[PDB]
Parts: C-alpha cells; sequence; structure tokens
C-alpha cells in the first residue's frame, strides 16, 4: 500500500495549482480520502474529505476556493487549489481514511510521504555569508547566512573534515527571506594557527560561498 | 470547531520510565451514533503521521502493548508504561468525530539529563555586512539544559527587542542538549551610535543572568 503526492512548489498569492495523489495496492475506489496540511509552526490541520462513495467534506476557510475530485479508473486524488494565499503554505499530505460509506469506523491509516507548497512573492537569491569571528580552552566561530531564497542551504565545516561541535540553526523568515547561522567550536590550539572555513551551500542558485574566518579586532 | 488541548507541551523522560499525555476537547467528542473518534498519532523528524490509537483505545495493527489509551468525553490519555528510544518524537490527539476533524498541538517527548549552563559567546558584525550599511551582533547560546531559557539585549543599557530574531536547535542526539541563536540586526549608523552591546540569557543553572558583552572602544 502506497500514496505518492505530486505538484508541490512555489506559486505566487492568488495562484492557483492542482496535486495530485497516486494510490497503489489496495482498492482505491472502496475508501473515503483525505488531505491534511502540516504549517511551518508544525501544527496539524485536516483540509478535506471525500468519501468512497462520493460525499465531500471541507474546511471552511478553503470552501469555494479548493475542489478535490477522485479519478476511480486511475487511482488518484487531487486537490485543485485556486486564490492560494500565504496561510496556505504547508507541506500537504495525502491520506487513506479507514472508512466507506455507512461503516462505523474511520482513521487515518495510510500517508504519502507529502509534497511542500510556498505561496510567497519572491525571487531565487542567493545569501550573503558573513564570518563570525570572536573580538580560554576551546573557542567558537559562526557563520551568519542572510536574505536567502528558497530553502535550504547547506553549510559544512573545513569540507565536512569538522563535523563535531558544529551547531547549525533552523532558518527563520524574516521580511521574506531566510536567515539562518551555524556555530563551531575548536580547540584554542587549532584556530588561528590553522584555517577555518565555513562552506555554504544554496542548491537553488548552485552557489558555493567559502568564508574563511579569520582573526580581527573589531 | 472543537478545539483539542494537550498537556503537557514537552514531556522530558527518562528512557524505561512510564509516559502518560494528556488530550481535552472543548466539547463532547461523542458522535451521534454513540462512538467516540479520538485517535493518537507518532510523528518522527522527517516522517509523517503514524496511527497509534484509533476510537480512544484499540491499538493499531503493528503497535507495540506498552501503548495504551482511555478516557471519555472531553478528557482522553494516552500512555508508555515503558519509553523507548524509538519513541522519541511529537504525539498528536486528534477527533474525527466532527467537522472539521481537528488536532491537538502536540506533546514532543524529549530525553531528560543533566542541567548544564549554556557556554556563551558574543560577535560584533564583520567588516563585510558594515560595508553594506548593516550590522548584525551574534550571540550563540551553546549546550545547555533544560531548553527553558530567557534572553534579552541591552545597548547601552536599556532592552531592545525590534530587530532581534531567535533561533533554538532541537534536542542533540549525542549529548541531549539545546543550543540557541539570537541576533541584533541594526544598521552601520545607529550602530556606531551606541557602545555596549549586551547579551544577557536567565537560565536555572545560575541565579545570576548570564551576560555577555561587546564595547565597541575596547576593540
Ligand atoms: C450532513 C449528513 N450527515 C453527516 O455527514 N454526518 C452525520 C452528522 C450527524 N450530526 C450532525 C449529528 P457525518 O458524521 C459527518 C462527518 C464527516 C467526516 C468525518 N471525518 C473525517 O472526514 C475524518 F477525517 F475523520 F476521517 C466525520 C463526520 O458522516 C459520517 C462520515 C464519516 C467518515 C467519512 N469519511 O471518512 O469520508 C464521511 C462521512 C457517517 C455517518 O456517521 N456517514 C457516512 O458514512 C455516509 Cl453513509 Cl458517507
Amino acid at each position: 500500500v502506497k500514496l505518492v503526492e505530486s505538484g508541490g512548489g512555489l506559486v505566487k498569492p492568488g495562484g492557483s495549482l492542482k496535486l495530485s495523489c497516486a494510490a497503489s495496492g489496495f482498492t482505491f475506489s472502496n475508501y473515503a480520502m483525505s488531505w491534511v496540511r502540516q504549517t511551518p509552526e508544525k501544527r496539524l490541520e485536516w483540509v478535506v474529505s471525500i468519501s468512497s462513495g462520493g460525499s465531500i467534506y471541507y474546511l471552511d476557510s478553503v470552501k469555494g476556493r479548493f475542489t478535490v475530485s477522485r479519478d476511480n479508473a486511475r487511482n488518484i486524488l487531487y486537490l485543485q487549489m485556486t486564490s492560494l494565499r500565504s496561510e496556505d503554505t504547508a507541506m500537504y499530505f495525502c491520506a487513506r481514511v479507514s472508512h466507506y460509506d455507512g461503516s462505523r469506523d474511520w482513521y487515518f491509516d495510510v500517508w504519502g510521504a507529502g509534497t511542500s507548497v510556498t505561496v510567497s512573492s519572491a525571487k531565487t537569491t542567493p545569501p550573503s555569508v558573513y564570518p563570525l569571528a570572536p573580538g580560554n580552552s576551546m573557542v567558537t566561530l559562526g557563520c551568519l547566512v542572510k536574505g536567502y531564497f528558497p530553502e535550504p542551504v547547506t553549510v559544512t565545516w573545513n569540507s565536512g573534515s569538522l563535523s563535531s561541535g558544529v551547531h547549525t540553526f533552523p532558518a527563520v523568515l524574516q521580511s521574506d527571506l531566510y536567515t539562518l547561522s551555524s556555530s563551531v567550536t575548536v580547540p584554542s590550539s587549532t584556530w588561528p594557527s590553522e584555517t577555518v572555513t565555513c562552506n555554504v551551500a544554496h542548491p537553488a542558485s548552485s552557489t558555493k560561498v567559502d568564508k574563511k574566518i579569520v582573526p580581527r579586532d573589531c | 470547531d472543537v478545539l483539542m488541548t494537550q498537556t503537557p507541551l514537552s514531556l522530558p523522560v527518562s528512557l524505561g520510565d512510564q509516559a502518560s499525555i494528556s488530550c481535552r476537547s472543548s466539547q463532547t467528542i461523542v458522535h451521534s451514533n454513540g462512538d467516540t473518534y479520538l485517535d493518537w498519532f507518532l510523528q518522527k523528524p522527517g516522517q509523517s503521521p503514524k496511527l497509534l490509537i484509533y476510537k480512544v483505545s484499540n491499538r493499531f495493527s503493528g503497535v507495540p502493548d506498552r501503548f495504551s489509551g482511555s478516557g471519555s468525553g472531553t478528557d482522553f490519555t494516552l500512555k508508555i508504561s515503558r519509553v523507548e528510544a524509538e519513541d522519541l518524537g511529537v504525539y498528536y490527539c486528534f477527533q474525527g468525530s466532527h467537522v472539521p476533524p481537528t488536532f491537538g498541538g502536540g506533546t514532543k517527548l524529549e530525553i531528560k539529563r543533566a542541567d548544564a549552563a549554556p557556554t556563551v559567546s558574543i560577535f560584533p558584525p564583520s567588516s563585510e555586512q558594515l560595508t553594506s550599511g548593516g550590522a548584525s551582533v551574534v550571540c550563540f547560546l551553546n549546550n545547555f539544559y533544560p531548553k527553558d531559557i530567557n534572553v534579552k539585549w541591552k545597548i547601552d543599557g536599556s532592552e531592545r527587542q525590534n530587530g532581534v530574531l531567535n533561533s533554538w536547535t532541537d534536542q542533540d542526539s549525542k549529548d541531549s542538549t539545546y543550543s540557541m541563536s539570537s541576533t541584533l540586526t541594526l544598521t552601520k549608523d545607529e550602530y556606531e551610535r551606541h557602545n555596549s552591546y549586551t547579551c544577557e540569557a536567565t537560565h536555572k543553572t545560575s541565579t545570576s543572568p548570564i551576560v555577555k558583552s561587546f564595547n565597541r572602544n575596547e576593540c
């Protein structure tokens, strides 16, 4: 039994997008299906259920904008989204409800891996990278990755060489852009003596900035 | 709609302990057909939710004996007799009796460890950024426990909230500690108008707030 959703991507506020959920390993038509979303904040929210017989139930805030439909001959569940807005940003999950019309039982027993949907006015942008050097047994250094889009960014220290003592913080969205920082701790007898560089890589733009961390007086 | 409330938000347990999670609904969850559709899910990082308990107390197939559910009307509980490593994650309760079906906010199960004081570090803005007109002062507070920590920024003695951006990591799989980043961003212009930039954190491991300062006239 498998559910595979597709169609996710970046859309402008007010735009439209259609998601697909391909089912396999079970008689699609004998089950109710549902789409559930998980917001960036990690909150789970039910969006719509369509019963095996075809009864449809929607969340009030999408009624009139989202249309669910199913193609029983092809084992596919759809979600046509329109007049999208920022609040629609989330990971969309396709889920099977162990229910057929009339049954006293219903619960989500099978979930897809989810497809991501981002509603925003923004263009693929490289991040500005800034070295963080201090102005002790060990020394902590960092890299500030500011103003980039979209997610994600990759941060390494000395090409994976430095793996332990590293802390990469999750990106925060501010003023429509993401900011991330990363720290690394090393023995005071390692830097400045030996070099220390944070390797920043923004897959989207194939960007690869190497920022050497040099000692500096503020 | 029916509001589902979970308590606690985070639950520190030691491996082998017994965990109990509460879930309260704003109204009765009993359906007109006499049944109660209260379900429980476990979500581990990078995976989608997984059904554990359906209709208050039935275990879904493949779900170990250690999990049990009970409750009625508006109060329900999930209990894990013996917490194993594979049980770490975020548990969600859900009511499917009424439209719209709704989920509780979630309860994160974390590992308990000894209290540890944060190692604080402050960084002045780099010359590269100042060349752009911007000036971010960064504060790292690493490897502390518990997660509860309060960080305030003070410039020449006055608290500042505008232009502060905080990010917290999840529990470290190795030492079970938490780390936090706090960035005060201002303009090169205002930055050069002040002298004392202070990052101060209050944590249970210390009576005095933990302070770290940078003075532009001692560089
Ligand atoms: C207006 C017509 N009336 C009703 O509609 N209902 C009776 C309401 C009675 N009160 C007003 C007093 P209701 O209870 C409304 C309801 C809808 C969805 C869900 N849950 C989920 O969607 C999930 F997310 F939790 F799964 C829970 C309740 O329908 C039930 C239902 C359950 C599951 C599914 N499904 O999974 O698709 C569809 C419908 C059930 C009767 O019971 N019907 C059917 O089996 C018909 Cl024969 Cl199809």
